[PDB]
């Protein structure tokens, strides 16, 4: 067949997220609060590009967009955060319920010093609509020309010409 | 039975009979061909009915 084309070591460097689970699980909720739209501009393309390659821009303003959310965080609320993911962090399970009172001096300090309100039960999981400007793939599946269907049955259903024709049946 | 009506009625008989003969030969033609190339209404071997694809956003996108 064909050459599978990839992209060179160059356009996949961007600055990682090199933060901890606990960490992203403790700021999830605000993260999917600030940064919806180029989250869900990525996860879009991912779906209808079924590719990718054709995700990397998108993805690279995911990384582009995280990154400016926990910088958001570390010049505002390191402290309350910080306390936060470790009580997170101690947990096998990482429960959100055994770690309510620094979430509420997190979700306190971020609200005052930057005006976050966090998602209620049953906001992130929606089905939100995206505005974007790329087109949509007219072939996603890259599928060749179907074959065309057998021809269909018409006319009006006219007798057996004499019959069975079975050796001597006449009828 | 006059002699007419025995050689026309002969003659009906040999019309009926020489159809018969002839669109025995077509029958053994058609399905020869049908079977060979599988265009027409017979030997229409049932394939997946492609109706019962599900073809929502599933899990993963790379599908
Ligand atoms: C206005 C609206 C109303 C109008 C009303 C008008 C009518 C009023 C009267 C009402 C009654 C109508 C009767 C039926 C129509 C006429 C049937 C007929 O004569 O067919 C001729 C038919 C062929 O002749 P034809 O010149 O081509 O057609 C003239 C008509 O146009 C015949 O028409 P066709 O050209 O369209 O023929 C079609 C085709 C013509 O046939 C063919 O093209 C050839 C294929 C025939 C079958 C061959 C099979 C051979 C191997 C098996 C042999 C079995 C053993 C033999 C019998 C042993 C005992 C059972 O038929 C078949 O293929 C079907 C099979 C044969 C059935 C015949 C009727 C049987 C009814 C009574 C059953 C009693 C036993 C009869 C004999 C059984 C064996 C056949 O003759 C035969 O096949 C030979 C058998 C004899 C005919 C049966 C006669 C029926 C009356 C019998 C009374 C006596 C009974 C005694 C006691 C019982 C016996 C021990």
């Amino acid at each position: 067949p064909g050459i599978v084309e990839l992209p060179s070591l160059e356009d996949l460097k961007v600055q990682e997220v090199k933060v901890s689970s606990s960490v992203l699980k403790a700021a999830a909720h605000h993260y999917g609060a600030q940064c919806d739209k180029p989250n869900k501009e990525f996860m879009l393309c991912r779906w209808e590009e079924k590719d990718p390659r054709r995700c990397l821009e998108e993805g690279k303003l995911v990384n582009q967009c995280a990154l400016e959310f926990f910088r958001q965080i570390k010049r505002h609320c390191a402290e309350p955060f910080t306390e936060y993911w470790t009580c997170i962090d101690y947990s096998g399970l990482q429960l959100f319920r055994r770690c309510r009172k620094e979430q509420a001096q997190f979700d306190k300090c971020v609200l005052d010093k930057l005006g976050w309100v966090r998602p209620d039960l049953g906001e992130l999981s929606k089905v939100t609509k995206v505005k974007t400007d790329r087109p949509l793939p007219e072939n996603p599946y890259h599928s060749r020309a179907r074959p065309e269907p057998n021809p269909e049955v018409e006319g009006d259903l006219k007798p057996a010409r004499h019959g069975s024709r079975l050796f001597f049946w006449t009828m | 039975d006059a002699p007419e009506k025995n050689y026309e009625r002969t003659m009906a008989i040999l019309q009926i009979e020489s159809e018969k003969a002839e669109l025995r030969l077509k029958e053994l033609e058609v399905r020869r061909l049908m079977r060979a190339k599988g265009d027409g209404p017979w030997f229409q071997y049932p394939t997946i009915d492609k109706a019962l694809i599900d073809h929502s956003p599933k899990a993963t996108p790379d599908n």
